[PDB]
């Protein structure tokens, strides 16, 4: 009976943890834009520069 | 030994009286092998 | 498909359907135009005539060119010599046939009969 | 070239029929014998089957199970592997004794620590008395039958004359005799030792039976199967004769353009 108290009690808590973490890593994504356009435009100016 | 093999043997001396048919002889007479096994692993045959 | 090639660095393709076709029409010239014809019925001016248009789909330092071509097969024979002299001058195939369309297989590409140099 | 290559191989179809015709005539000669044979022995049985039925029932554990030596016959022998690996879910590692060397490589590989007794030379063999004998006088020594709690024999039943599916009866045990629901309708003091000599006989007796079974049944799937065989090598056959001569109008056709080029110029 303790047995199954205990699953409650531990399990309740500690998913509260990557409930906040995986949501965290979804605001990363946002800052991870600016990478991507940083990217975008460098090989733009890169490729239009091989032409040259 | 067994009871069923002392049966057997009673049978063999049945087999020949030279009037008897090829079957009958073959119910009382087979030239085999038993291969012994173990294990895989095997000890090699001998004549049953 | 080489002023793309040449004179600008933009990405090229090229789609074919059929250049079997351009083979079919020199075997239907040939005869007519003053050569004698080669067994089967195709060209004797085979491995030249087929020669120019495959070195005139090459890459260059001007500019790459991924082509896909496409190759009508005259009875299923896929051992005449106008399919044949073609997988020299290729890299990769994907040949489809007859056989694993009435299977259902959808696709038709055969399995067992496809290649490629970019395969190690 | 093309031509030969057609040719050979419409050979080979037909060498494999050939073989797969005598093969069903060779099966129906031997066929007749073998459920004569079946009829006598069931029969036998029977009578010490409605010994142990009158007086009730009671039966690691042993596996008994007899398939041809020979390859060929149908699907006998790994329909069979089917049902002792059915009964070898109790105990893994439960010990089978092979009569019929096929089965064994099959069970070998299912689990290692079933074959402990094997048997060779039944294959090309009738179901007869002398080989039973042998092998259950050995079964005793070697494997402790005696000890079991459960025998159990398998054969391929010859359901109907065109089938056969895997089937079984249990040996039964010395120590059922002793317990089963009636003793006393079969009451003994010490006038004999009945289960200990009744139970040896009737191990020799039942697993015989249960040869000539599978015996009737291996031969008669084999003719079937076989039978069969013809059938689609003969479809073969008939596709290779349509690739023959559509093979032989191609090689002329092809020839008359290199004769008629050469002669215009």
């Amino acid at each position: 009976r303790i047995d199954s108290v205990s699953q409650l009690q531990n399990v309740a808590e500690t998913t509260k943890v990557l409930f906040d973490v995986s949501k965290e890593t979804v605001e990363l994504e946002s800052e991870a834009f600016e990478l991507k356009q940083k990217v975008e435009l460098a090989h733009e100016a890169k490729a239009v520069l091989d032409s040259w | 030994i067994s009871y069923a093999a002392y049966l057997n043997v009673a049978a063999q001396a049945i087999r020949s009286t030279e009037l008897q048919t090829a079957s009958v002889l073959n119910r009382s007479q087979t030239d085999a092998f038993y291969t012994q096994y173990k294990n895989a692993s095997e000890p090699t045959p001998i004549t049953k | 498909a080489e002023y793309f090639r040449d004179e600008e660095g933009q990405d090229v393709l090229l789609f074919i359907d059929n250049i079997f076709r351009f083979t079919q029409a020199g075997s239907e010239v040939s005869a007519l135009l003053g050569r004698i014809p080669s067994a089967v019925g195709y060209q004797p001016t085979l491995a030249t005539d087929m020669g120019l248009l495959q070195e005139r789909i090459t890459t260059t330092k001007k500019g790459s060119v991924t082509s896909v071509q496409a190759v009508y097969v005259p009875a299923d024979d896929l051992t005449d010599p106008a399919p044949a002299t073609t997988f020299a001058h290729l890299d990769a195939t994907t040949v489809l046939s007859r056989g694993i369309s009435e299977l259902g297989i959808y696709p038709a590409v055969d399995p067992l009969d496809s290649k490629s140099r970019l395969l190690d | 070239a093309t031509l030969k290559e057609v040719e050979m191989r419409l050979k080979s179809i037909k060498n494999i029929e050939k073989i797969t015709k005598t093969m069903k005539i060779v099966a129906s000669t031997r066929l007749s014998k073998a459920e004569k044979a079946k009829i006598s022995a069931k029969k036998m049985d029977e009578a010490e089957q409605l010994f142990y039925k009158n007086a009730e029932t009671k039966n690691k554990e042993l596996i008994v199970a007899i398939t041809s030596d020979k390859g060929l016959c149908g699907s006998i022998h790994s329909q069979l592997a089917k049902a002792v690996r059915r009964h070898l879910n109790d105990q893994p590692n439960a010990d089978i004794v092979t009569i019929g060397d096929k089965i064994k490589m099959q069970l070998l590989r299912t689990h290692p620590n079933n074959i402990k007794l094997s048997i060779n030379g039944i294959g090309k063999d009738a179901p007869t008395f002398q080989e039973s004998a042998l092998i259950a006088d050995k079964l005793l020594s070697v494997m402790k039958a005696g000890t079991y709690p459960k025998i159990s024999i398998f054969y391929n039943d010859p359901v109907s004359s065109l089938s056969f599916e895997p089937s079984e009866k249990p040996i039964f045990n010395a120590k059922t005799i002793e317990q089963s629901p009636s003793f006393g309708k079969f009451e003994i003091d010490t006038d004999a030792n009945v289960p200990r000599d009744l139970f040896e006989y009737t191990l020799a007796n039942q697993m015989l039976t249960a040869m000539a079974q599978g015996y009737a049944a291996e031969i008669s799937a084999r003719r079937n199967a076989m039978d069969n065989a013809s059938k689609n090598a003969g479809d073969m056959i008939n596709r290779y004769s349509i690739l023959y001569n559509r093979t032989r109008q191609a090689v002329i056709t092809n020839e008359l353009v290199d004769i008629i080029t050469g002669a215009s110029s």
